[PDB]
């Protein structure tokens, strides 16, 4: 079925393989060469899920976990049951990732918009394939990636975080919780805005943005604009997602100790380092 | 309370976290049939009302008050094409594409659509032509960056196209918002801002070749735009990238 | 004995392909 | 390769701009400040006017002497020296008074006392602010959801600073005024309450703020992509549908079955960032009070194994 | 000819395979990279400890 | 229980039959994995102790 | 009906899927009937 | 009635070659069941 | 069963080859996964077991 | 046989084989690395 | 029917020199296999 | 012996290939 | 076509290399045989002394 | 480069493309045996 | 480090590669 505005822009092309082979629709969804792709690696990865779950005989959805090869395996493969079914399973994530994101692209193509939303994803499948692939390859063994659980992957932030002390000393780590905790703020915002201007006191008339650009600016002194927050909101989540994969890809590669001892490097900068008083003196 | 339960393992944490789910199902649900005011209810690829409408029922009707006398929105609604859809359909069963019978970026489907929006202009806070041709608007001048009035334009082609000959703004939100080009019949077309780089020597437009240029739905007023005519101009400009031969 | 048994089933699964198959040709000549 | 619309190629500067009058008290809003080229290169360029009245000078005032007041700690613990002011600022730390003061306001200054101080300054300076945010709206005639958003924060803040130091019975709850300290007080609250990732409302908070990452980059990506139909212009697009929201909205159909409109995203949006702070203030007012090791608790409900 | 028919056939598959193999090639040397910049650092030094109880 | 036909006249077939195809196919796979899961039934390690096929 | 279907094309359509309904569970019986053979659950 | 445009003997017709792919295919199978059950058998 | 060619006249086969395709590929690679996941029935440690290989 | 033919008057030949192309390498790929997988077959542990 | 637009006797025309080479590849693939099983046989 | 077996069934295999090679330049001969 | 003249030089390429393959793997499975049938006599237990001085 | 297209004025071009598929392949096979036949890169010792 | 500046090595002769193939599209480029 259509939006009632739909059927002028289901045309054929834009397609990046496949030609006609794969152009059409399943319900809402756009199929194309990548979403054949798309559903496979998804439904096996997820497949192979419900297997590990038999394998580790619970069927509790919180404490069904997919461990990774304990380290002694390496960057090799492991047994299916002892480690390789999350190999598999981080390749069909992997698999069904990028298969979305060209999929994506090729919706873009066919609707003629800009490529800004799989660009946008594509930073996450970075930091994912940090976590799982390119940091785990630098340190040398595929345990110290984190395990498929709902739970258990969080044992794994808590583990990887305490062995360099407490991690809200590593300064990576403080930039992007900013850009984290400032995206929300301005997620906030700009929802309440567009909101408060469309849905005003009852009876008045819809306000326009330039009630908009005045309540900020009687708030605050300053209006980033229409198109402005929406550059914003982009490059917040995605500064918060490369200053996040870059405080693990130093992390047990080039800083090996706890982060808090880092920071004495500014208190020992010799024209102060020795002077009496404070809490360093 | 540390410890109490009612009832099981059942503390004030399990009350909580359980009221949640209730609270989040609810308010999911709120969300969904919010998002329900357009486009709906759907349609067979013939025009006539899908036997599946989903599992959301529509919202009650919300009206919006519109500013400047321009009227009440009222959503959800009968909402028509209200215009002429040159496609055909490539199959008998639903869910596969719908060819161009003529010429798609003058009738205007696929990336090349556009909606028969207001024929009015929008207006400021104030009720003025918000978009106004610059030498309209007598403060506004190029603060920064390269100035492209003056500059030739190229087309993907890279043959030249024309010259822009003025920047049309954005009042109120004081931004550039189109580039008027003058063909070589020296009848002019406004450009979209977000299609063309204004390099150091010229101004390209990827979507385009200079063949194109002509086709470019032109406004009626030389003074003013209607969202219309915005919807005319920006589809067929975009349009060009999937339609745009070499 | 479900070793000779089981041999038994397979080729006589396979007596149902054989007719099936043979069936399908009979169709497919556009009778 | 073409542009991406998230710098502008061309400023253009034209008067200064005073903005909507409605029912604002004029007397009360300043002269419009500098225009910035660097700001006009990602978005507006101008500064000011900024709207000040009762509850500005309340809310300033009051913010002011918090700042200061923990300033002048800072000065005195780094003993007046210049230097060791600027080699140990992350080090300093407004403490809250000791467990054997209780909520009593006997705690000496130096031993709590000034945390007292600094923090009433605190609690009106902010909610002062969110009356200010609520009357804004109000002298424009529009609705309160940025006053009824700004709660939401408000609660998650009231409830590390007043409320669960109350319903635990002592100031030394709250947190200390201090870069590093309030980070060390984060980390030693999730291991006094047994690992705060198995509170379930703190994993809820988690959800809503990568929610809130996941969903301004969609919808930030989504209005680019658009932009060349004039869909940042989405107040228009509500009154009159174009082309860029039937574009906006198809994408997301084909891509995930379903789809928002023009009003309705930022609807989706608004609740992803509140719930941050919603559930994140009830996680946070459980532990301790109900639950004192989230880890056992996790156990005894199915998500961690057994011993 | 018919042999025109073969060829072009095989240049289609050809085609596929290869951006397949470009793509899983280029993986790998990606992969490659990581582990020489690992190669470089002191991390079988300062090898840090197993995070996950499975070992 | 005559009239049981008339299900066609309120749904679709096209899609009652996709969606009993996929109910079907999840509640096989959900009974087959349920029994590899309970040792007295795992026709695969049955048959392992029946011929002795491990240690 | 919302279908649009003839009340003689939704009663053909319904004797052909109730075919298969019967054909589908004929071989699910025959199948339980050998587990129980081979290893009865009750 | 027909939502895809098929007329009967065109539908009877795919169906035809169709049943001669599947019959095939779950021949193939079959054989390869009966060497790994004679090779290990599973009951 | 002699109507069961009528589902071509509910169903495009262009659609359902394709769903069908990937059916059969999912559902044959989770088999010799799940084989290969047993230590009764995974043919290369069998194999290497009875050559007396890395077991 | 008989018919199977008519698969190349339902789908579009030379779409089929550039996506046939795909799959067998992959396939391919997918079968190597299992075996380097195994310990008994892992030809590049040297 | 007839989606593609090729006539009967092109797509039988096809269809042989598609079926040649799969025949080809899978004779070589035999042989592949012919030669890892005296190297390394897996059964 | 019985190993070798396994030697012939890839020349079964192998005779097929060519069986099937042949017929699929006969049954297109254009013929 | 540019493209027909790419072809036809792979073509005439995959003539040489596959003969040369055909030769190459023909001499292997003929090498392999030989193998199989050493392996199927006694010759581990009466294996013959080394004839050449180099052993 | 200038002039080296001329050879193909000299050597007929079907027979050498043939002769140098032959010629390709063996000196890949000879390198691949020359590495088998060296212990520390004999990846068919398993 | 010094054993790096090989792998540079093979990315200057993948250069060559990429400008020796582009050249060969250009040099007759019916040209
Ligand atoms: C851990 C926390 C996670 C947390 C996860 C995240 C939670 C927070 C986000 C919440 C998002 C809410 C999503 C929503 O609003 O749904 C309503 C909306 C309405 O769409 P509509 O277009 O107006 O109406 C439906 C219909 O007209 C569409 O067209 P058509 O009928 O021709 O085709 C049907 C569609 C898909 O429809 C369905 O699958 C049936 C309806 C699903 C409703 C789900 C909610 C209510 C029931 C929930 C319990 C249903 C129980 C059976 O296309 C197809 O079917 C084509 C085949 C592809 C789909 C195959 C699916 C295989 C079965 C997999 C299981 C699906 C289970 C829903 O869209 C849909 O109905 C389809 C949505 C498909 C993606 C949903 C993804 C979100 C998670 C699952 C649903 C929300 C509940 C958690
Ligand atoms: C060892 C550390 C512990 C831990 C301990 C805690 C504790 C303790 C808390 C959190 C909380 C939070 N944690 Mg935790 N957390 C850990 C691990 C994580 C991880 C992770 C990947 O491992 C993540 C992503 C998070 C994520 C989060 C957030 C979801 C949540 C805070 C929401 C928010 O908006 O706060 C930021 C927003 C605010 C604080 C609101 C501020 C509003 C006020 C009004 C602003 C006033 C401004 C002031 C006047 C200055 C004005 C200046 C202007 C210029 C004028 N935690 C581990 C397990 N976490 C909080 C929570 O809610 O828990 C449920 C919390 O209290
Ligand atoms: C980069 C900025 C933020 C971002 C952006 C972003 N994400 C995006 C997009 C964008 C712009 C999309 O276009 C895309 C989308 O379609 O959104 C609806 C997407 C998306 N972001 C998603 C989720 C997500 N994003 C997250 C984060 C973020 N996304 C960043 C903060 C997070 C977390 C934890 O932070 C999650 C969970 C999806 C809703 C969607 C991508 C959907 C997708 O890939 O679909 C295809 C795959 C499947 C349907 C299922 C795959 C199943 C696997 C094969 C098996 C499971 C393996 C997995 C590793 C198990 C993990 C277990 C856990 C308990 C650990
Ligand atoms: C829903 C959850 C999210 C949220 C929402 C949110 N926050 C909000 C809002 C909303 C919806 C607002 O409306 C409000 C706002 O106004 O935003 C612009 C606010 C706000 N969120 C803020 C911060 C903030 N929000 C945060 C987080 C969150 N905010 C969540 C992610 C965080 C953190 C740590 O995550 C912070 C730090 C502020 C920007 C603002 C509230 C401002 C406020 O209360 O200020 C009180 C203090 C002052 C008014 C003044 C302080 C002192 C100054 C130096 C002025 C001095 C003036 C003086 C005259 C100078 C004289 C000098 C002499 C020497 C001459
Ligand atoms: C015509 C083509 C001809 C091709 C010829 C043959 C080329 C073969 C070589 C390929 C060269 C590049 C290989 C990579 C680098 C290297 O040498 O690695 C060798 C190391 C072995 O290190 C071992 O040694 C390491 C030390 S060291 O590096 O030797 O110093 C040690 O750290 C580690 O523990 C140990 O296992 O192994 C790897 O790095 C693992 C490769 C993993 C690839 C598959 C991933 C599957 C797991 C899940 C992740 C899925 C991700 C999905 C992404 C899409
Ligand atoms: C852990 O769980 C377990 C794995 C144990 C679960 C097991 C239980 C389970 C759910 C199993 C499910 C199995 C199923 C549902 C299997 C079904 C298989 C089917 C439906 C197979 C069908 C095969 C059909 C084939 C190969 C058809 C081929 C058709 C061909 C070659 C012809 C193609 C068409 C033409 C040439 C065109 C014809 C004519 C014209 C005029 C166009
Ligand atoms: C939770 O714990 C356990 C899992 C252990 C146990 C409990 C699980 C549980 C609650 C199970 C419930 C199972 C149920 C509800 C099963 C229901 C099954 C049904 C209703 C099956 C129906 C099958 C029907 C079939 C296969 C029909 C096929 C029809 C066919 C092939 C023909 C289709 C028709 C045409 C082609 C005709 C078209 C006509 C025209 C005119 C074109
Ligand atoms: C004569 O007609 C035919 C029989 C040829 C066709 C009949 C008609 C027809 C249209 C059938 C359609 C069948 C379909 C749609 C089958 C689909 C099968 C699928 C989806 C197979 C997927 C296989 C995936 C594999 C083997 C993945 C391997 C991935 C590996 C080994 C990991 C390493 C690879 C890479 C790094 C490269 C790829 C990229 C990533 C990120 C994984
Ligand atoms: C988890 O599972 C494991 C990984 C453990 C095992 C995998 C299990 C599994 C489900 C495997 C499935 C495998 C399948 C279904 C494979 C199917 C392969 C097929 C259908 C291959 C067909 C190939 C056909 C070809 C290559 C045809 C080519 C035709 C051509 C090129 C035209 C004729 C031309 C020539 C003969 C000359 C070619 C030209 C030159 C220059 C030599
Ligand atoms: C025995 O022990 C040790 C191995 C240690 C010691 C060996 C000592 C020893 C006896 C070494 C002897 C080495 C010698 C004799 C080396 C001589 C090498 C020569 C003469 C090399 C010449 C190479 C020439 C080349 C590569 C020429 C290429 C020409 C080209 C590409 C052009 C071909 C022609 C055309 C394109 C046609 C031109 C124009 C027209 C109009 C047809
Ligand atoms: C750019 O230059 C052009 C391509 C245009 C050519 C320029 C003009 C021209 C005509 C150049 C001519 C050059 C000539 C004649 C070069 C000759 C080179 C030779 C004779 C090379 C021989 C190489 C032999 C090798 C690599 C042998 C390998 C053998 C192996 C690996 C053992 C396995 C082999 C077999 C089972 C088959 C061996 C053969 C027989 C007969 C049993
Ligand atoms: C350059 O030198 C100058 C002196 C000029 C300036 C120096 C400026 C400077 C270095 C300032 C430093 C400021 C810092 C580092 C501030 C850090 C603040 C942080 C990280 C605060 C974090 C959390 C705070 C919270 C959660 C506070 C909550 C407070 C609440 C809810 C208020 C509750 C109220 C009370 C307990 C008071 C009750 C009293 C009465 C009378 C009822
Ligand atoms: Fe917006």
């Amino acid at each position: 079925a259509l939006l009632s505005f739909e059927r002028k822009y289901r045309v054929p092309g834009g397609t990046l393989v496949g030609g006609n082979l794969f152009d059409f629709w399943v319900g809402p969804f756009y199929v194309g060469f990548f979403g054949v792709a798309t559903f496979f690696f998804a439904a096996l990865g997820i497949i192979l899920i419900a297997w590990s779950a038999v394998l580790q005989g619970t069927w509790n959805p919180q404490l069904i976990s997919v461990y990774p090869p304990a380290l002694e395996y390496g960057l090799g493969g492991a047994p299916l049951a002892k480690g390789g079914l999350w190999q598999i399973i981080t390749i069909c994530a992997t698999g069904a990732f990028v298969s979305w994101a060209l999929r994506e692209v090729e919706i873009c193509r066919k609707l003629g918009i800009g490529y800004h939303i799989p660009f946008a994803f594509a930073f996450a499948i970075l930091a994912y394939l940090t976590l799982v692939l390119f940091r785990p390859v630098m340190m040398g063994a595929w345990g110290y990636a984190f395990p498929y659980g709902i739970w258990t992957h969080l044992d794994w932030v808590s583990n990887t975080g305490y062995t360099y002390g407490n991690f809200h000393y590593n300064p990576a780590h403080m930039i992007a919780i900013s850009f984290f905790f400032t995206n929300a703020l301005a997620l906030a915002l700009h929802g309440a805005l567009v909101l408060s201007a469309a849905n005003p006191e009852k009876g008045k008339e819809m306000r326009t943005p330039d009630h908009e650009d005045t309540f900020f600016r009687d708030l605050v002194g300053y209006s980033i604009g229409t198109l402005g927050i929406h550059r914003l909101g982009l490059l917040l989540s995605l500064s918060a997602v490369f200053f996040s994969a870059l405080c693990m890809i130093i992390t047990g590669t080039i800083w090996f100790d706890q982060w808090v001892d880092w920071w004495q490097w500014w208190v020992k900068l010799p024209w102060w380092a020795n002077i009496p008083g404070g809490i360093n003196g | 309370m540390v410890g109490v339960t009612a009832f099981g393992n059942f503390d004030l944490a399990s009350l909580a976290i359980y009221s949640f789910w209730i609270f989040l199902a609810g308010l999911i649900y709120y969300l969904q049939t919010e998002n329900m005011r357009e486009g709906y209810p759907l349609e067979n690829e013939d025009g006539t009302p899908a036997a599946n409408q989903g599992p959301f029922p529509l919202p009650k009707p919300k009206t919006f008050i519109l500013p400047h006398g321009r009227g009440t929105l009222t959503v959800p609604g009968p909402e028509s094409e209200d215009r002429p859809i040159a496609l055909a359909r490539t199959a008998v069963s639903e869910g596969f594409p719908h060819a161009p019978t003529g010429d798609p970026m003058k009738d205007g489907v696929g990336p090349a659509s556009w909606v028969a929006r207001r024929d009015l202009p929008e207006l400021d806070g104030h009720g003025h032509n918000k978009i106004k041709p610059m030498k309209a608007a007598a403060g506004f001048h190029v603060s920064a960056g390269k100035n492209p009035i003056g500059l030739p334009v190229r087309g993907c082609d890279l043959e030249i196209a024309g010259k822009v000959v003025d920047i049309w703004v954005d009042i109120p939100e004081q931004m550039a918002r189109f580039l008027e080009v003058e063909l070589k019949d020296g009848s002019t077309r406004l450009l979209p801002m977000q299609m063309v780089k204004v390099q150091s020597n010229r101004v390209h437009v990827n979507a385009l070749s200079s063949d194109l240029f002509a086709g470019i739905p032109t406004i009626k007023s030389p003074t003013e735009v209607t969202l219309l005519e915005e919807d005319k101009i920006c589809g067929y400009v975009a349009g060009g990238l999937m339609y745009a031969a070499p | 004995m479900a070793y000779m048994f089981g041999i038994i089933v397979f080729l006589a699964m396979l007596a149902v392909c054989w007719f099936g198959f043979m069936a399908a040709e009979r169709q497919a000549g556009r009778l | 390769a073409e542009y991406q619309n998230i710098f502008s190629q061309v400023q253009v500067r034209g008067p200064a701009d005073l903005g909507m009058t409605e029912d604002v008290n004029l007397a009360n809003r300043s002269g419009v400040g500098p225009f910035s080229t660097l700001l006009g290169w990602f978005g507006n360029a101008q500064l000011g006017p900024i709207y000040l009245g009762s509850l500005g000078v309340l809310s300033l005032f009051s913010g002011l002497m918090w700042f200061f007041t923990i300033g002048i700690w800072f000065w005195y613990q780094a003993g007046w020296n210049p230097a060791v002011f600027l080699r140990d600022l992350f080090f300093f730390s407004l403490e809250p008074p000791a467990p054997e003061y209780g909520l009593s306001f006997a705690a000496p200054l130096k031993e709590g006392g000034l945390w007292l101080i600094a923090s009433f300054f605190m609690f009106v300076a902010v909610w002062s602010w969110w009356g200010r945010t609520y009357l804004r709206a109000q002298a424009l005639g529009m609705g309160k959801h940025t006053a009824w958003a700004f709660l939401s924060a408000i609660w998650l803040w009231m409830v590390l600073g007043f409320i669960r130091p109350i319903l635990m019975g002592s100031w030394s709850e709250a947190v200390p005024y201090g870069i590093f300290s309030h980070l060390d007080w984060t980390n030693n609250f999730s291991l006094v309450h047994g690992n705060l990732f198995y509170n379930p409302f703190h994993g809820l908070s988690i959800a809503f703020l990568y929610g809130s990452a996941l969903l301004f980059a969609m919808h930030g990506a989504t209005i680019l992509a658009v932009s060349r139909f004039g869909g940042e212009r989405e107040l228009e697009q509500i009154a009159d549908r174009g082309t860029a929201a039937e574009r906006a909205a198809l994408f997301w159909r084909w891509t995930m079955g379903f789809n928002a409109t023009m009003e309705g995203i930022h609807r989706w949006a608004i609740w992803m960032a509140v719930l941050v702070t919603l559930t994140g203030g009830i996680g946070i007012l459980l532990s301790g009070t109900v639950v004192d090791n989230w880890y056992v608790w996790g156990q005894n409900h199915g998500m961690a194994p057994l011993n | 000819p018919k042999t025109n028919l073969r060829l072009w056939v095989a240049f289609q598959m050809m085609k596929g395979a290869g951006w397949a193999g470009g793509v899983f090639f280029g993986t790998l040397l990606l992969i490659g990279f990581f582990r020489v910049v690992g190669r470089m650092l002191p991390i079988q030094e300062n090898q840090a400890p197993a995070p996950n109880i499975t070992g | 229980m005559s009239k049981f036909y008339k299900i066609w006249m309120i749904f679709d077939p096209r899609r009652v039959f996709v969606a009993q195809g996929v109910f079907l196919f999840l509640l096989a796979v959900m009974i087959h994995l349920i029994l590899l899961s309970t040792p007295s039934y795992n026709w695969l390690e049955i048959s392992a102790a029946k011929y002795n096929r491990v240690a | 009906g919302y279908t649009g279907l003839t009340d003689e094309q939704a009663q053909e359509l319904h004797s052909v899927y109730m075919s298969g309904l019967w054909l589908f569970s004929a071989v699910a019986i025959v199948a339980h009937l050998a587990v129980y053979i081979w290893r009865p659950w009750f």
